[PDB]
């Protein structure tokens, strides 16, 4: 049904790979991983953000209204 | 990991201190006279602690194995001859026997009408077997420990 | 009055990740819990075998229940007797009912301390500043008489009289006993009464962190491995044209 | 042969765990899903060696779940992993939901329908575990969350009565819901086994939404030892919260005995489910504040008829993922308010919370989702 | 339980008037004394066994609410312990306490013939025999 | 347009197993006995449920809990005296279907008949501390009994029947434990009876000629699923008149006293599906061996695949084998009223004798008698 | 309670808007002349007077 030989048709490509037992598991790691993080999270930051920003100013807001309204009136 | 992990597991399941801080309950003293026989709530069971003198174990020296109800002599099961312990349960209804009564002056049960022998066997009576003794390790002969 | 003072977080012993409770404080305040503390509260769910290995020895322990008359029974006459304590019994209630309790205290039912600092927002921190924070009642508000005022006590208006004060007790080490010492060991001890298993816990703790950081790059690694056989994979593709 | 896949039984594993295809872009978010079944299993097996010396007696559980922690050898551990494992369970399931959403997951609506289920279900078990220990917030939350399922005129008074036993909350309530806490973790491993089947006939989603038919990787080796790092991920936050911070996540007032004429000044449910607490509130009436929890937690289940995009996830879509976030930012500020007491200015905060969260849902990305596609040129 | 058996439920409030049961503790923190109400069980004669076992010279009397089904033979082996109270025969000496009924295992009970002939006056104009008593006491002991 | 049955996963496993299963056509009513054993699990299931609905595993408040059951919960006694009688009559299914499995042959399935066998052991284990549960006399001095049996295997049993009570005696621990294993388990039995079907299907049915049937099968419905509602409302009628009838002759009544450390009661006894095994641990005076010769009494039964010797698969053709099945099944009877009887003059020795003549019986005379009959058949 | 008619009066002169609970006094009671009522003090349940 849904195993491995009759997936789909594919045709004209052809793959490299090596063995995992003479390639490192970190190859570059911080030298190349840093960037793709910065990029990424600019990708994404404008998108995630400000509603969490918002989220930050309703709850500071929120307990400052809550404490003022304890408050009492001189 | 998993050696600490299964073994934690394993270990809830065993007794806990409540338990074990009821089951060695009676770390008896030298508070008891020679020939008075006293009580013990120990492991939710009568526990009678009394001393003897060695008049009355070789008196109960003669009664033999052959002609024993259960068969028992009087000779292994006590490795202090002048402290014996006994299990004050009845094995017909669950009673407690109270010493030095009858023609031999042994343990008496009221309930009953049954005359045990002071070694804690069923002389005369329905019971169908003796009263259980249970284990014991020697301290220094003011302590023993029972368990 | 609706608004409440909150504890301030005071610079405990055991108040760090790794930091265990100081058991010569425990010790203290099981002494100023018995001196004082236990003419009115319970600790039912605290036995006399609890503290040994913690704050005192078996002998130590042993004679510390000894010297406390426990009910026992029933007897074979049937009736209950005083008998002396053992290690296995379990600390001595002061009343024998909540509603005995209400009446020797002015209708307040006093606590039960085994889990008071679990159980408070603050934990010790609310224990010492309830039981140093007493003073004066400020002016406009009028109490009523029996009561005392306490600002952090919810509604600041506490059925118990304030128990501490210099020499309140002795204290057989040697230890001057002033009110914030007494105070302070008799949080710690309470502290200790709510959570037996805190130096345990927070030894396992210590453990579990060295594993985990000793376990994750290597976990890591053969993740690491056995999907670099995949990402360093390259495809081309041949259109006939 | 081979007994991988010709033996009867190791067919199964070798069909759903060794030999299954799998996309090969996956991010660590399907881990959730293994992890949520690793929750599952933990639960259960904590909640059986704290079934050895739980008494379900009104007079004797606060008394032996104290025995359970301190005279039960390693009791403590296995008690507040218990407790936290079921608050690990419901992270893991937050966010299990929410790759769901993000990614149109939605689309296989047999295994959405059965997750639903599956959702109900593990609420329910929360909520019987919570009660189970019987201590104030115990005993209260079941009075006050029981008592207002009681609203229905003519019907919820006599289901209540049904429900509770009695009166009120007593110690046949305490029983019945020991019994059924035990019992429906085995229908939600079993639903959950139901779940795995429904998703296998067509396979896994991927970030992309595409299909990935064309570069699929077998399930081992790969996402065995994904799922084993994820694994051991969640036993570090795990235990990070069992021996630092037992009770950072609990509440207090569960540690007084029931006392039944004490009400305490503030009276919650646990965090998982203060969302819709807050959602409950938000309306002031019965009726509608239970309807409103109703649809609040049902509108999962109408979730995939109101998709409109001739794309699958949000991965190309920026203003239905601006809208997504603002729906999850929407929902920490109800489980911040559910949190916080009835008074001003937190009533004004939940009702705008929940008409932002229901006009979110069901109006504004549908809305979006059209205004992509005239966007794109394709409508 | 004895509305819709065998009393009305004012009769049975009557029955359970007459009883004195244990209650409290009252708002100054003590053990009170109180009528009974048609929710009180019926009233224990001793407080525990070990009192029982002192009173009734040793033995204990067991708690007759499974007691019918806690003997081989029902209410036969009821009926037959209460009407079997005999003189022992020749040879066996019968201790003072004990009485000699042959249904009772081990032929020696620590219970006193407790019914004869007229021992209690029915209400429903019943003639008070011993053998009419004791089928009435295990008819009833078969119900409860 | 498709078809909703055999398309459609879960309808379609289900009309794998249920609707459209090949089933031989002539099956006999000892067929009936697997679906029997499966609504009696069910029953048990929901009659537990709902009993535990009002227990409370605490040896103070146990048997006055099962008293607040029987006489103040809205039948209580209903429901209870059900899940009594349906652990009898789940034993007489069972009974009866490992008759029928080893009459016809049906042990050549042998993962199925292994899977059976830990079913078998899983029940077993669920019914004694099942029993134990009520904390009466008889389940205290039953549950006793039985582990300090267990104790007598050399190095670990002192260790392990102290950790199986949770202290040095039978106490409130072990009642609290047993409660959640008695809870549990039933679930493993559903699992592993779910793996028993799949382990069936797999293999197909046997016919009672011991022939292949697949010249002539049926579908299951409507034939079999009507041939089982019948078995199902048979096993209903009994079951029902034992519980409104005769409630309490299955058990003993020395059960409705409480439990009591001290007093012993002088007939210890377990239930009567025990009771032939009881007999096997008192036909030796040697501890280990009675737990070994219990323990490998099961395992023979799971060893009988390997025993078949003959050249056909039922005893439909085979007499003399006939007659040594039936020797076995009554000396299994007289085991069982061996069980049942005090140790006395004259039981030792015919206990002695039932268990030798079962064991030489399963062992050796059977696959003797399969030898002699092909032998007689001009086989060999 | 058995209370007293100037108690009732008294207590029927109550207006509804000074009052912190918004609760009509009058619909309170079935009979005027009796009060009956959980006599639990909302706080921990102290028992009143
Ligand atoms: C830090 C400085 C180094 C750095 O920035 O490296 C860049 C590097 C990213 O560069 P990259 O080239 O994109 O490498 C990522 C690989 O493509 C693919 O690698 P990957 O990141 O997909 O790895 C699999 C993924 C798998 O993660 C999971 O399965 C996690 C699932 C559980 C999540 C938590 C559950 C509970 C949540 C409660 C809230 O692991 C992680 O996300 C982090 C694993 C950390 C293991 C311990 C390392 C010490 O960062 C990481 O790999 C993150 C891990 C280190 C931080
Ligand atoms: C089912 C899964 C349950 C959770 C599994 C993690 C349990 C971790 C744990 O608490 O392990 C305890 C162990 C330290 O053991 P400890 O008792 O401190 O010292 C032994 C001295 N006899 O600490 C450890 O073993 C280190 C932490 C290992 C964490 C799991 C890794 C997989
Ligand atoms: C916080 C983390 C935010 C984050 O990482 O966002 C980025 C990522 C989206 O990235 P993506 O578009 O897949 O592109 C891949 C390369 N950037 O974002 C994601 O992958 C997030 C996808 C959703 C998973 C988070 C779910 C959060 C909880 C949802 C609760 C509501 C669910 C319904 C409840 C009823
Ligand atoms: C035209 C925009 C141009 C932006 C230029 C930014 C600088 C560009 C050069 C530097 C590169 C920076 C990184 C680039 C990131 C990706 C591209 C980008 O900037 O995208 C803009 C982003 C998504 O674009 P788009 O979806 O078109 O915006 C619609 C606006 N709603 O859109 C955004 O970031 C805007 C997001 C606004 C979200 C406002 C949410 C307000 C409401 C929150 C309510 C939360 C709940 C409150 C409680 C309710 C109940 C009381
Ligand atoms: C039972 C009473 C006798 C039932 C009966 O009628 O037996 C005879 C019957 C003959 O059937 P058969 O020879 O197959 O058919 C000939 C043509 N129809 O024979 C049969 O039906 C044989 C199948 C009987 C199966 C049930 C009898 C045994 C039950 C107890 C087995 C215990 C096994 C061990 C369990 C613990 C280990
Ligand atoms: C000699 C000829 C056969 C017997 C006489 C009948 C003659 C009939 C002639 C006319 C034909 C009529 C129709 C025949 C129908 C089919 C044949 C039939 O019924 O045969 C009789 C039958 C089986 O006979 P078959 O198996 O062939 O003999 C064994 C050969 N080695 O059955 C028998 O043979 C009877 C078997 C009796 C077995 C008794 C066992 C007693 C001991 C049991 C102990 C059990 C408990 C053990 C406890 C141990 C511990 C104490
Ligand atoms: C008898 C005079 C007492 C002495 C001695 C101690 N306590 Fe007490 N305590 C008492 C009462 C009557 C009450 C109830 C107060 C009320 O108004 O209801 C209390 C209360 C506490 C509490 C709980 C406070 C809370 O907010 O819940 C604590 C934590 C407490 N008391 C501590 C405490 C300690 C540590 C004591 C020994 C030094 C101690 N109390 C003594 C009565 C009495
Ligand atoms: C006080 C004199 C009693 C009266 C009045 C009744 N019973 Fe009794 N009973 C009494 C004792 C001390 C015992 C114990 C006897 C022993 O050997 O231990 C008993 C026992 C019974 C039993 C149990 C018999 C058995 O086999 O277990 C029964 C069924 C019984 N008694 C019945 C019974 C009835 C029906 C009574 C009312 C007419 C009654 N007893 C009164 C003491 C006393
Ligand atoms: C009881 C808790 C749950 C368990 C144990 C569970 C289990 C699983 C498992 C094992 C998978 C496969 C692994 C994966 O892809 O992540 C999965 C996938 C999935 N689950 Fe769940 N699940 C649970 C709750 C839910 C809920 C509540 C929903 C519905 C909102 C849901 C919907 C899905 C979907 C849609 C997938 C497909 C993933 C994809 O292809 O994108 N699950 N689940
Ligand atoms: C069959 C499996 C389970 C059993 C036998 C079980 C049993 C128990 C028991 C006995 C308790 C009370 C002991 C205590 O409170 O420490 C409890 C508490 C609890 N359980 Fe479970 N449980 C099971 C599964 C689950 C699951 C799957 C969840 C999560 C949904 C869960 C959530 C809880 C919670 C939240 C508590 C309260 C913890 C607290 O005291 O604060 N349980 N469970
Ligand atoms: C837990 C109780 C059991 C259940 C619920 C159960 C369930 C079933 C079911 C539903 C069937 C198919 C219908 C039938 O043939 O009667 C079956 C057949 C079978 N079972 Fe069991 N079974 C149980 C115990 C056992 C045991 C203990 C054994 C091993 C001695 C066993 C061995 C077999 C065999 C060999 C068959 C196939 C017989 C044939 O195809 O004719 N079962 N069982
Ligand atoms: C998971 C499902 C089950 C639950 C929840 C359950 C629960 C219980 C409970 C609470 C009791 C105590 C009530 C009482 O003894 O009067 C009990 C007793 C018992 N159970 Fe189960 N049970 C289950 C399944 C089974 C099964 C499958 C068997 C075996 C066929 C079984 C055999 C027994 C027996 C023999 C007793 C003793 C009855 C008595 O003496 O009163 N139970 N069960
Ligand atoms: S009951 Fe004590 S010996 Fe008979």
């Amino acid at each position: 049904g849904r195993e491995f030989g009759n997936l789909a048709r594919i045709r004209h490509v052809i793959s490299y790979s090596l063995s995992p037992f003479e390639q490192r598991a970190f190859p570059s790691y911080f030298s190349k991983g840093i960037p793709n993080v910065l990029r990424r999270t600019r990708e994404r930051i404008l998108r995630v953000a400000p509603p969490f920003v918002v989220v930050y100013l309703i709850y500071t807001w929120g307990n400052q209204e809550f404490e003022q309204s304890k408050r009492k009136n001189p | 990991a998993a050696k600490n992990v299964v073994s934690q597991f394993v270990s809830s399941m065993s007794a806990s201190a409540d338990v074990l801080a009821m089951s060695k309950i009676e770390i008896k003293l030298s508070d008891i006279p020679e020939g008075k026989n006293m009580a013990f709530k120990w492991r939710g069971k009568p526990l009678f602690v009394r001393h003897r003198t060695k008049k009355e174990i070789d008196q109960e020296a003669a009664v033999e194995v052959s002609q024993l109800r259960d068969p028992q002599h009087d000779l292994d099961r006590v490795k202090k001859p002048e402290w014996v312990i006994l299990i004050g349960v009845c094995t017909h209804l669950g009673c407690v026997p109270i010493a030095n009564a009858g023609d031999f002056g042994g343990y008496y049960c009221p309930c009953h009408g049954s005359h045990y022998d002071a070694s804690g066997r069923i002389r005369k009576g329905p019971a169908p077997l003796n009263l259980e003794v249970p284990a014991y390790e020697f301290t220094s002969d003011d302590v023993v420990v029972v368990g | 009055s609706d608004l409440e003072l909150h504890p301030p977080s005071y610079p405990w012993s055991h108040r760090g990740l790794l930091s265990s409770l100081d058991h010569t404080s425990i010790r203290r305040g099981f002494q100023v819990y018995k001196q004082v503390c236990s003419s009115c509260h319970s600790m039912d769910y605290v036995a006399y075998r609890h503290l040994v290995g913690v704050c005192y020895t078996e002998e130590e322990a042993k004679a510390l229940a000894e010297e406390v008359e426990v009910q026992d029974g029933p007897n074979d006459d049937g009736e209950m007797f005083m008998r002396p304590g053992k290690l296995s019994d379990y600390f001595p209630k002061p009343y024998p009912n909540p509603e005995a309790a209400r009446a020797a205290n002015n209708g307040a039912l006093p606590p039960d301390l085994s889990y008071i600092v679990r159980a408070r927002h603050g934990g010790e921190d609310y224990v010492f500043s309830l039981l140093t924070g007493y003073c004066e009642p400020p002016t406009g508000v009028s109490l009523r008489e029996g009561l005392y005022f306490n600002p952090y006590f919810p509604g600041q208006a506490i059925g118990m009289a304030p128990p501490i004060y210099t020499e309140v007790l002795e204290y057989d080490d040697g230890t001057p006993a002033t009110m914030s010492q007494v105070a302070k060991d008799v949080a710690t001890f309470l502290r200790w009464a709510s959570e037996p298993e805190h130096d345990h816990r927070k030894r396992m703790g210590l453990k579990m962190l060295l594993m985990m950081g000793l376990l994750l790059p290597l976990t890591y690694a053969m993740k690491r491995h056995k999907w670099s056989v995949l990402k360093s994979r390259k495809l081309a593709y041949r259109p006939p044209k | 042969t081979n007994m991988r896949k010709t033996h009867p039984l190791f067919k199964i594993i070798n069909h759903s765990f060794i030999d299954l295809p799998a996309p090969s872009n996956i991010s660590s978010w399907w881990n959730f899903g293994s992890l949520l079944g690793v929750c599952l299993m933990v639960q259960i097996i904590t909640g059986l060696f704290l079934a050895m010396h739980y008494t379900s007696d009104t007079m004797t559980a606060f008394s032996s779940v104290t025995h359970i922690c301190r005279d039960v050898n390693y009791g403590w551990l296995i008690r507040y992993m218990h407790a936290n494992g079921a608050s690990m369970f419901f992270i893991c399931l937050f966010l299990h939901v929410g790759r769901g959403l993000y990614y149109g997951s939605y689309t296989f609506m047999e295994t959405w329908n059965i997750g639903v289920l599956l959702l109900f279900a593990v609420m329910a078990t929360a909520f019987m575990g919570y009660v189970l220990p019987w201590g104030q917030m115990s005993f209260w939350g079941a009075t006050v969350i029981t008592n207002l399922l009681s609203a229905i005129p003519y019907i919820g008074t006599t289901l209540v009565e049904w429900i509770w036993g009695g009166f009120s909350v007593d110690k046949a309530t305490l029983t019945r819901f020991f019994a059924f806490h035990f019992i429906l973790p085995f229908i939600i491993a079993a639903l959950a086994i139901v779940h795995l089947l429904f998703l296998h006939e067509t396979g896994s989603n991927n970030p992309t939404g595409l299909n990935s038919d064309a570069d699929k990787i077998p399930f081992h080796p790969y996402y065995t030892i994904k799922d084993i790092l994820g694994i051991l991920i969640m036993f570090l936050i795990l235990m990070t919260l069992v021996l630092f911070f037992p009770d950072m996540l609990g509440d207090p007032d569960n540690y007084m005995p029931a006392n039944p004429l004490n009400t305490p000044p503030h009276i919650k449910p646990e965090w998982y489910f203060l969302f819709a607490y807050a959602i409950l509130r938000s309306i002031p009436n019965k009726l509608g504040g239970v309807l409103a929890l109703i649809l609040s937690i049902l509108i999962l289940a109408l979730m995939p008829f109101l998709h409109t995009s001739k794309q699958r996830s949000l991965m190309f879509r920026p203003i239905t993922q601006i809208l997504y976030w603002i729906l999850v930012a929407n929902l920490l500020i109800l489980t911040w308010i559910g949190g916080q007491p009835v008074e001003h200015p937190f009533i004004i905060i939940g009702q705008l919370a929940s008409i932002s969260y229901f006009s979110i849902i069901l109006i504004l990305m549908p809305i979006s989702g059209i205004i992509e596609d005239k966007m794109l040129k394709l409508y």
